[PDB]
RNA sequence: CGUGAAAUUGUUGAAAGGGAAGGGCAUUUGAUCAGACAGGCCAGCAUCAGUUUUGGUGGCA
RNA sequence: ACUAAUCGAACCAUCUAGUAGCUGGUUCCUGCCGAAGUUUCCCUCAGGAUAGCAGAAGCUCGUAUCAGUUUUAUGAGGUA
RNA sequence: AAGCGUGUUACCUAUACUCUACCGUCAGGGUUGAUAUGAUGCCCUGACGAGUAGGCAGGCGUGGAGGUCAGUGACGAAGCCUAGACCGUAAGGUCGGGUCGAACGGCCUCUAGUGCAGAUCUUGGUGGUAGUAGCAAAUAUUCAAAUGAGAACUUUGAAG
RNA sequence: AAGCGUUCAUAGCGACAUUGCUUUUUGAUUCUUCGAUGUCGGCUCUUCCUAUCAUACCGAAGCAGAAUUCGGUAAGCGUUGGAUUGUUCACCCACUAAUAGGGAACGUGAGCUGGGUUUAGACCGUCGUGAGACAGGUUAGUUUUACCCUACUGAUGAAU
RNA sequence: AUUGCCGCGAAGCUACCAUCCGCUGGAUUAUGGCUGAACGCCUCUAAGUCAGAAUCCAUGCUAGAACGCGGUGAUUUCUUUGCUCCACACAAUAUAGAUGGAUACGAAUAAGGCGUCCUUGUGGCGUCGCUGAACCAUAGCAGGCUAGCAACGGUGCACUUGGCGGAAAGGCCUUGGGUGCUUGCUGGCGAAUUGCAAUGUCAUUUUGCGUGGGGAUAAAUCAUUUGUAUACGACUUAGA
């Protein structure tokens, strides 16, 4: 119900999350995906690397520049999954795709915005325990994506500042909860409690 | 059905498209891997290919049947006057790729690099960098505000240099401006190097030494439109062939119903950027001295310039690099000399070279004298009057 | 009408690669411009403010000749003449309907506006 | 040289144009246009009839 | 081979709109009904006649002699 | 599992089914002492509607003919143009504006050389291709002057 | 898996049987093309497949070494020069690491060539009374057009 | 003498007929192994894992999306007194679709968060989840005028102090003062007629135009010219 919904791609199955995103864009929702390098695919890494090599060999024989485009980045791999669940050749499909941004890591300004998940598509909630899976960043680097290291480096710098921010927020919510704790037993507090608040 | 007889493909698919280069100055696509321990130094140099000469040297290659005996080898001379450092650029690592964050320039720029930013220099008011030259007014307070930015950020530091084309015998008057990655030392030390070297001249012997494997980066000689027989080296068709024989007979099967990208077809030949590697330096010649072309075994007070000047180029009055063999490009052409991207240890590298004799006969013909004194000695007195 | 014309540098003035120098066409046009400026002077029009407001070239009836082809064939060899006409000129220097509830809002805006 | 069509063309004006264009159903937008005051236009609610759909509850075997 | 760009029988005109079981085309709207490629015969097999299928005109009458169906009863058959 | 096997519901939507309206077709009927004058008219009731080849029926349009409207018209007939309007399911019909200049319609009948997208259809006209392919055999032209609106091409002189 | 393999079915083979795959054989069919998709071979050039000749790394052997044979991943990279023949096919000489097999309208004729087939001239043999016949031999015999669109190779370029 | 012929012939082009040069990292296949159950043993495999092919992906090389992006330089007056930035005044232009708030740890899930304590751990104890059904916010002529009480808070506006943030920072945390409002509590007045409903107009891009307050005072193309280029364009040069 937010004007922009930011989805943290970690722990998400790629086809189940992108089918969720496809319906949201066609229903008019702006969706931003971050940490697409942390997406997941069911099946072993070698099995998924074999499927990308079957994709890699598909090219227009008389001119490889006009053929299928094999995008290596996890955000663009995610985008290719989305296309196929969106009628991208129509004007409505191009308007839906204009409502989506995907990213490796969390660039600004999404670093300081709340991220959500899709339990309808989470790997830990959909896969059976003991089933092998694959991380998109590992798959992408195996097929020529060149920025796993700098994404991992810049994510570490972001996580340090984010952890520092949460400590200064843990302290503030601790004080706020203490002020609410002493506010109880008053005249207003007992009326709110009898009214469910 | 199959080809009925196997042959290797004509041409190399990795040098495609065989189109004209986007600029005459070929761009450096890769710099040597940076080792932070070493002192801060340039990784490339800019020079103008003057021409070729011939040397004699003793081969030091054990096992070779010509070991310890003289060989004659072709060399290429590139006029390399000391380039001027005029600026610095910092590059921040980004998931989208390397990206420049800011650039700093020297307070004063030479007219030969101010010409570069112009198409009509004579018509111009010469207004370039006038307001940037006012940033140095009080103490250059805006300049250290940007150098501190490069030091804090910018995991890569490059330096802006320009050639001293006013010293080379060219007819251009306008320098070539390039970026050279600055290897060694911390990010601060690279910026420290750049600040100390603003408005200064960096010589070629500070970058390169003798016997060093270096890379040549230049746009090759142009040949205009060319047919498939010379552009790709395909077989000439027989004499009986109607409607052309300098062609390719079959440019595809019926299916796929298209000409494929891998079929040899006519078009532009030459004027392509090329990066040739492993070119040993034979002489880091100094310009501020006679006996440029002298060796230990010659002791003749002659310069590197042949007897009558380099053909289509001119003399040499500056520092130069003698490099073994041929390098891409032609005479008068800007070339990038780049340090090796790997340490080669195959006894061709690591083979110290001592020149015995450098050919200084005229390349304008079948020149049979090295110096004017030698010509006057052999011929004697002529009718030409003093 | 420019398919398979040569390219020239002088088309940069107009943003095209294909431009030519139709000397015969230019002479006919500038003859008519000189005639129109004569009419403007005769009419009393001020020449420093004149500009080509309308110029139109139409297809005239064609002039027929023959050309002789291989294997005893005859094809047309035909001119494409022009009708030309041009004009020079001097450069020259709501009941609204509202419903009852719309008018009431405008009344309610005015009696509290300052 | 009566009238002076179409194919095809010029000028002007309007519109749209990521490897055709054209069309069918429906609507938005822009343009343009006909009629009616002695009911014309678009609607809201209540009580009914016809055809349905979705609930709540009651009594029996 | 050649016999006026014409030759295994020139050119011109007429008979001549020569015949063609063969190819192509066969021009307004709406409404109702609505097929056949199967029988026999033919120097028959790219055709026709004949019977069948279809339309139209109806006529004599007015719920029946009836029926791409079953049951009951009684036959027949020589395939699984 | 968004795979396989099986089971239970909910849901989606055909020009199919049900109900209603409207069109047409068919069938069965009503309707004359003013049917409160259309009896091939008005009205009631029920059912039905795919369609090539093909058959039949009812209509639209064109040239000319008999009759009629004592029809239209130089105060504009016919024609043509018109992302202007209306009527008809349709064939089509009617009107407004522009252009034009001399004849032309409605209705009842008669008559036919009577309706076109095709036939490598006929005749004529026009396109894209397209300012394109090309205007390259025969050795070769140049300078000045004259004439002229205009000279590579005319004339004369000089040269080759 | 009966046997061969000195003994030992399966190192390598493998009878009698039996299950398949492929569409580079040839049959079989006649669906497309008879207002025509240029019918052999070669040359040239690119690409694809693997049922791998060589090369890389391996596993097995009746692998002591050397050399071989069988098998795996594997089509990345190569797979030739000639005598004869129009030949595809074939055979031989020789080099080589190897001289593996195929597809792409039996790839490729507005790319060529035209030796062959396959028009019209002519000869021979057989057959036919004859005109003539012969997937029998022999010799001579016109190989057209791109300037359009796409594709491809190169070259400009408005707008930010 | 259609380049008359012959010998030599610079320059240019060109030759496995000449010379130079043609990079090294990771992940893997087959296979061989480690540990190790199923199956108390065994086992390269089931979970994990080592090495390893002319393989693959990178390094490197070629091109650079003409609708991918970045950094930097200069940006036109006495040249229809032009250009740019800021503010407010009026017009047009449209909206892939505002209608209180996109409300920020990280990791795991056969585990975690929060709080507390210690001997600072892979610790003890308590508690929570079982969905955001939350939290914050939210009363007033679309939100008026005004009197107080309590408190010294909340919050808006510009202004100011300091710091942090380069992945696309363009935002976050702040000090201090001024100026409003406050629904934390108690009052007084006003609202009607939009007539029984008509989104009943409150938003944000862009383009101009005018007004008044700052700021700067160029290039590019053609034409000429070069030949490191070239069919033409283009490219590379030069000219007050
Ligand atoms: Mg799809
Ligand atoms: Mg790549
Ligand atoms: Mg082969
Ligand atoms: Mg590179
Ligand atoms: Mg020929
Ligand atoms: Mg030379
Ligand atoms: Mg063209
Ligand atoms: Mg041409
Ligand atoms: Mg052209
Ligand atoms: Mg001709
Ligand atoms: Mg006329
Ligand atoms: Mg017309
Ligand atoms: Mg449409
Ligand atoms: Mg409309
Ligand atoms: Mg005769
Ligand atoms: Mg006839
Ligand atoms: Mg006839
Ligand atoms: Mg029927
Ligand atoms: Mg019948
Ligand atoms: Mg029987
Ligand atoms: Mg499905
Ligand atoms: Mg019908
Ligand atoms: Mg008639
Ligand atoms: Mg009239
Ligand atoms: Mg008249
Ligand atoms: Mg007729
Ligand atoms: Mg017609
Ligand atoms: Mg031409
Ligand atoms: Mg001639
Ligand atoms: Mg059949
Ligand atoms: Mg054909
Ligand atoms: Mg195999
Ligand atoms: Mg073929
Ligand atoms: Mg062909
Ligand atoms: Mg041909
Ligand atoms: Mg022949
Ligand atoms: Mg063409
Ligand atoms: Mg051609
Ligand atoms: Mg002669
Ligand atoms: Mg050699
Ligand atoms: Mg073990
Ligand atoms: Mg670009
Ligand atoms: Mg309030």
């Amino acid at each position: 119900v937010e004007p922009v919904v930011v989805i943290d791609g970690k722990g998400h199955l790629v086809g189940r999350l992108a089918s969720v995103v496809a319906k949201q864009l066609l229903n008019g929702q702006k969706i931003v995906v971050v940490r697409a390098e942390e997406l997941n695919i069911s099946g072993e890494f070698f099995r998924n690397k074999l499927k990308y090599h079957d994709f890699l060999r598909k090219a227009t024989a008389f001119n490889k520049t006009r053929g299928p485009f094999h995008f290596r980045a996890p955000s663009r791999i995610f985008y290719k999954a989305l296309r196929g669940m969106v009628s991208h050749k129509t004007a409505r499909g191009k308007a839906a795709l204009e409502r989506l941004k995907v990213f490796e890591g969390i660039p600004p300004p999404y670093d300081k915005k709340k991220r959500v998940v899709v339990p309808q598509a989470l790997r830990v909630l959909r896969l059976k325990p003991g089933r092998k899976y694959t991380t998109l960043g590992k798959l992408s680097t195996s097929v020529g994506w060149k920025y796993e290291d700098v994404v991992a480096k810049l994510e570490a710098k972001r996580k340090v500042s984010s952890a520092e921010y949460y400590a200064k927020k843990r302290a503030f919510t601790k004080k706020v909860a203490s002020a609410n704790a002493t506010a109880a037993e008053s005249d207003v507090a007992k009326q709110l409690a009898a009214l469910g608040y | 059905s199959h080809r009925k007889y196997e042959a290797p493909r004509h041409g190399h698919l990795g040098f495609l498209p065989r189109k004209r280069a986007a600029s005459i100055r070929a761009r450096v696509k890769a710099f040597p891997k940076d080792d932070r321990s070493k002192p801060v130094a340039l990784t490339s140099f800019l020079g103008y290919k003057a021409g070729m000469t011939t040397i004699v040297r003793d081969l030091d290659r054990p096992g070779s049947k010509f070991h310890k005996r003289e060989v004659v080898e072709a060399v290429t001379v590139v006029d390399t006057p000391p380039v001027v450092v005029v600026g610095v650029v910092g590059y921040v690592e980004t998931p989208r790729g390397l990206r420049s964050l800011t650039t700093v320039w020297a307070e004063h720029l030479s007219d030969e690099v101010k010409r570069r930013f112009y198409k009509n220099w004579y018509k111009s008011k010469k207004k370039a960098f006038t307001k940037y030259s006012a940033k140095y007014a009080q103490d250059g307070a805006g300049i250290e505000r940007e150098l501190a930015r490069i030091k804090k950020y910018a995991s890569v530091v490059r330096v802006l240099v320009h050639t001293q084309i006013r010293k080379t015998p060219l007819a251009q008057k306008k320098a070539h401006l390039a970026e050279i990655q600055l290897n060694g030392g911390s990010i601060s030390e690279k910026v420290d190097w750049a600040r100390e070297h603003f408005e200064k001249t960096v010589a070629v012997d500070s970058v390169f030494e003798q016997n060093e494997m270096i890379d040549a980066i230049a746009v090759t000689k142009g040949h205009g439109f060319e047919g498939v027989t010379h552009r790709w080296g395909t077989k000439k068709l027989p004499r009986k062939t109607h409607r052309g024989l300098r062609k390719v007979a079959c440019i595809g099967a019926w299916h796929p119903a298209h000409v494929m990208w891998s079929v040899a077809r006519a078009g532009q030949r030459g004027y392509h950027s090329r990066t040739s590697i492993n070119h040993k330096i034979y002489r880091v010649g100094k310009g501020d001295d006679e006996a440029n072309g002298a060796t230990s075994f010659d002791r003749t007070k002659k310069t590197i310039t042949p007897m009558g000047g380099f053909v289509h180029y001119g003399e040499i009055k500056n520092d130069f690099i003698m490099v073994k063999g041929c390098i891409p490009g032609n005479r008068k052409r800007i070339v990038t000399l780049r340090k090796s991207l790997y340490t080669n240890t195959s006894r061709k590298a690591l083979e110290e070279v001592s020149l015995k004799w450098i050919d200084t006969a005229s390349k304008f013909g079948k020149g049979r004298f090295q110096t004017p004194a030698e010509k006057h000695a052999f011929m004697g007195t002529l009718k030409k009057d003093l | 009408f420019n398919s398979s014309i040569g390219r020239t540098a002088q088309g940069k003035e107009f943003g095209v690669t294909k431009a030519r120098w139709p000397a015969k066409s230019v002479k006919f046009v500038q003859g008519l411009l000189q005639n129109a400026a004569a009419n403007a002077e005769a009419k009393g029009l001020d020449a420093t403010k004149l500009y080509v407001s309308h110029i139109q070239v139409n297809q005239a009836p064609k002039q027929r000749r023959r050309t002789y082809r291989a294997h005893g064939r005859i094809n047309k060899y035909e001119s494409s003449p022009s009708h030309i006409e041009l004009v020079v000129t001097e450069k020259e220097e709501k009941v609204v309907r509202l419903t009852s509830r719309q008018r009431g809002r405008i009344a309610a805006q005015k009696r509290i506006a300052a």
